[PDB]
């Protein structure tokens, strides 16, 4: 349900979707 | 080496450059843009080791009409690398191919 704008991968945590996301 | 690898890792290989091929008429490695923006050397090659499939193909945005993307990330640091395409009808060629984002790989293109 969450999305990283980066790259499309898909997250049902928003928590992990930051994490990821600043890992870009 | 003969390869192409995942920057973050430096040495694990993901692709060999007798892999890079023309599928858009852009060439073999155009910029692309997705839907927030962000814009994507995307280096297309026939086949790709050492990567992880992230979830089910989708077909939304798609850079390459026919072709559903799947994320591709290094397997030894999670890094993104790029999106694996698979076709959605039988007679294309090829039936698969890998998109690699060119700042995720060593050496500089
Ligand atoms: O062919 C492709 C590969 C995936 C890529 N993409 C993304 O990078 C992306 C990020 C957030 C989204 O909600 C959707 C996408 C998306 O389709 C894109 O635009 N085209
Ligand atoms: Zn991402
Ligand atoms: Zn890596």
């Amino acid at each position: 349900s969450f999305v990283c704008s980066v790259c499309g991968h898909r997250f049902t945590t928003k928590g992990n979707l930051k994490v990821h996301f600043h890992r870009h | 080496c003969t390869s192409l690898c995942c920057k973050q890792c430096q040495e694990t290989e993901i692709t060999t450059k007798n892999e890079i091929f023309s599928l858009s008429l852009c060439g073999p490695m155009a910029a692309y843009v997705n839907p927030h923006g962000y814009v994507h050397e995307t280096l297309t090659v026939y086949k790709a080791s050492n990567l992880n499939l992230i979830g089910r193909p989708s077909t939304e945005h798609s850079w390459f009409p026919g072709y559903a993307w799947t994320v591709a990330q290094c397997k030894i640091c999670a890094s993104h690398i790029g999106w694996k395409f698979t076709a959605t009808k039988k007679d294309m060629s090829p039936q698969k191919f890998w998109g690699l984002t060119r700042s995720a790989l060593l050496p500089t293109i």
